[PDB]
RNA sequence: CUGCCGAAGUUUCCGGAUAGCAGAAACUCAGAUCAGUUUUAUGAGUAUGUAAAAUGAGAGUUUCUAGUGGGCCAUUUUUGGUAAGCAGAACUGGCGAUGCGGGAUGAACCGAACGUGAGGUUAAGGUGCCGGAAUGUACGCUCAUCAGACGAAAAGGUGUUAGUUCAUGAACUAGCCCUGGGCGCUUAAGCGUACUACCCAUACCUCACCGUCUGGGUUAGCUUUGAGAAGCUCAGACGAGUAGGCAGGCGUGGAGGUUUGUGACGAAGCCUUGGGCGUGAGCCUGGGUCGAACAGCCUCUAGU
RNA sequence: GUACGUGAAAUUGCUGAAAGGGAAGCAUUGGAAAUCAGUCUUACCUGGGUGAGAUCAGUAGUCUCUCGAGACUAUGCACUCUGAACCUGUGGUAGGUCAGCAUCAGUUUUCGGGGGCGGAAAAAGAAUAAGGGAAGGUGGCGUGUUUAUAGCCUUGUUGUAAUACGUCCACUGGGGACUGAGGACUGCGGCUUCGUGCCAAGGAUGCUGACAUAAUGGUUUUCAAUGGCCCGUCUUGAAACACGGACCAAGGAGUCUAGCAUCUAUGCGAGUGUUUGGGUGAUGAAAACCCAUCCGCGAAGUGGGAACGCCCUUGUGGCGUGCACC
């Protein structure tokens, strides 16, 4: 049993065997939109541009 | 296991959601954001035997 | 931690170098403690369980 | 499992060459400050454990076969058996009338012989 | 001949009894302890110590039983110093039993500690040529007619580069230049800094193989037959080595048994740029020479 | 061929080949030259024809073993069998070194395409726009100006952004190199309505090409590149140094024995030990075999291995060897 190691970040059948999750996974889901409110108060700039 | 899995990961993602958000409000409002030290460390031997 | 366990993951069992292949590997030595897989183990290194 | 050495050249005795009066079996060098003891850069190597053979493929000819010593016709008959692990080796004090029955036994059993033609003529 | 284990190189009294280091045997023992380790806080004086937390490893033994009873390189702390060096304690490790990459070369400097190999990647050092690798990128100093690359030293510099201070100047500060491995190099192939590329160790990774150690499997011996159970099989880790210890083997003379063994159709020996086997001691064999005896296996023996 | 069996090494002469310039021999890797080794397609399968014979006879006898098992002897060649001989096939498959490619698995190196998520939700910038100054532009008179017939900076600000960097994708497309251990089946998985199903899932297979008078490698001599000190002893910190060594062959050093102790094996066991001696041994008789009387030595509370019965199991209860505690 197991004569040879088999890198499940490269064999994807030896991934599908220890991750039964990785077949529905879905990495690059989508989040942000054209509404993005950029938060960086007048308080914290003016500290960040200080001196 | 697929559902410990995917339990896992929406609980990495629900963390680091978090702290960016926690973040962004201190950022914005003004005050600041001390996230929590590190727990785990990878540490490797960089020095030989001799 | 997800690569490393991956890649060069092994285990002590009966004070061997066996490599986590299967998750029958990790379930027979730390199955006392409801890790049952890679993912367990992971989550129980990134997060530093009990 | 094809034949595998490790190592072709014998391991000759350090200054064997040198010195006729040495010969060139090889003797474990037992002075300290030799060089060739201490295994400096340059010099001769030492007959070690990992220089040994694949256990499978060891005693074996380049052809595969194992050369089994062969005296006379009840020797050939032993490897009727094992024709295809072992090949026939006629021993160097039979004569050459035991030779001849020893190759045409070995012929009929489908044996290799590995000095086959020694001490022997033909005539078609 | 090969394999495995492996020191001490010195406390204490005083040629030894020791101890200690390294093995064998007889044990018991994880619901238990141990540690060239860090802790928690308070006890005492940041250090030091404490009982009970973290990390790692299963540990404690009792008996006897080989070898050693020095030094060197020195570092550091450190005492006295004394023209000044230097010497004196402890401490620290290394060399001593240790090969390898670098250091132009190198017994003690920088890396790294070793079974046989393939591939990859590095360390310390390096990439003008010798020499494997950018005559790479960016920003600066210097031109040395004794450059630089590795005390005559105080100063002198109508030698400078940048800056600081006071303020037209004055000095000051710091750094380069002068006076006091080879070839060659000069907006470098020198020096300083930053940044990517590249070179390669016996080191690191992956794989194969050798061996040792450890753990596991294997009998109503199942048509998987793989029960020389002293066999077969699975797995993981490891590999320097002096003294010393322990296994397994190779070879020689003779003896008992055996091969219903080899031999004048050529024994033994010898020669040979013939062939093969074994990590090795060694063994088998072709040809030549030669002319009467000789060998394998099990055991015994020794003027081996 | 009496300088006489075999005829080694050191050493010497001649001949042949090769290399020559000073540490050298030697080690590693290949070239060249010389030489050598083994590996071959041949068989297998199938069909018919012809004859054959026995382990075949809707067959008769003998022998040896334990009805039938072997060996034969006659007689037949169909019924079966003999891949049996040959003709017929010109049927079909065809084994060892090299080489090439393709599908893969392991390791690794090297370019590229996208997609999320972070930062000042990048900063800039294009761009809406108010003001100001000059490295004063353009006008005005080198001096001063404030957009003129350039524009610059600052500021809020125009629809939002984009990009870079960091990070992630169980997103994806190529190139190169090394490896192929194992050897029926099991297992974990993925496809698949299910499948003696298929698969990249407990380690390489498939498709081809070249050769026997050759291909491929080995050996020897030499060359090239790289490295490389002379051994043994003694010394001391390792050394160094000083000792031994012209060469070759043969000989040449922990042996035998008497005690003692340890460990192991073997026999017997409160015993044990035949061999001072006697008996005996017909064939070799210094052996082996047998033993009368003496004698030597020896002797005269807990923990806990293992097992039983209960307890879902742990655990409890009864019973404890050896040894250490009491």
């Amino acid at each position: 049993a197991h004569v040879q190691k088999k890198n499940p970040l490269k064999n994807k059948a030896v991934l599908s065997r220890l991750n039964p999750y990785a077949k529905a996974y879905k990495a690059n889901v989508k989040i942000n939109s054209e509404k993005t409110p950029k938060a960086a108060g007048e308080k914290f700039l003016s500290v960040l541009h200080e001196n | 296991i697929a559902k410990r899995a995917e339990a896992y990961e929406a609980e990495y993602r629900a963390a680091e959601r978090e702290q960016i958000e926690l973040a962004r409000k201190a950022r914005a409002e003004g005050n600041y954001f001390v996230p929590h030290e590190p727990k785990l460390i990878f540490v490797v031997r960089i020095r030989g035997i001799n | 931690v997800r690569e490393l366990i991956y890649k060069r993951g092994f285990g002590k069992v009966n004070k061997q170098r066996i490599p986590l292949s299967d998750n029958a590997i990790i379930e027979a030595a730390l199955g006392k403690y409801s890790i049952l897989s890679v993912e367990d183990l992971i989550h129980e290194i990134y997060t530093v369980g009990p | 499992v094809n034949i595998i050495k490790k190592r072709t050249k014998p391991f000759k005795r350090h200054q064997s060459d040198r010195f006729k009066r040495v010969g060139e079996s090889w003797r474990k060098p037992r002075g300290i400050d030799s060089c060739v003891r201490r295994r400096f850069r340059g010099t001769i190597s030492m007959p070690k454990i990992g220089y040994g053979n694949n256990k499978k493929t060891r005693y074996c000819m380049p052809n595969g076969l194992k050369a089994f010593l062969v005296r006379n016709v009840s020797d050939v008959e032993l490897l009727l058996m094992h024709n295809k692990t072992y090949a026939a080796e006629i021993a160097g004090n039979v004569s050459a009338r035991k030779r001849v029955e020893i190759v045409e036994k070995a012929r009929a059993l489908g044996v290799k012989v590995t000095n086959a033609g020694a001490k022997v003529r033909s005539q078609e």
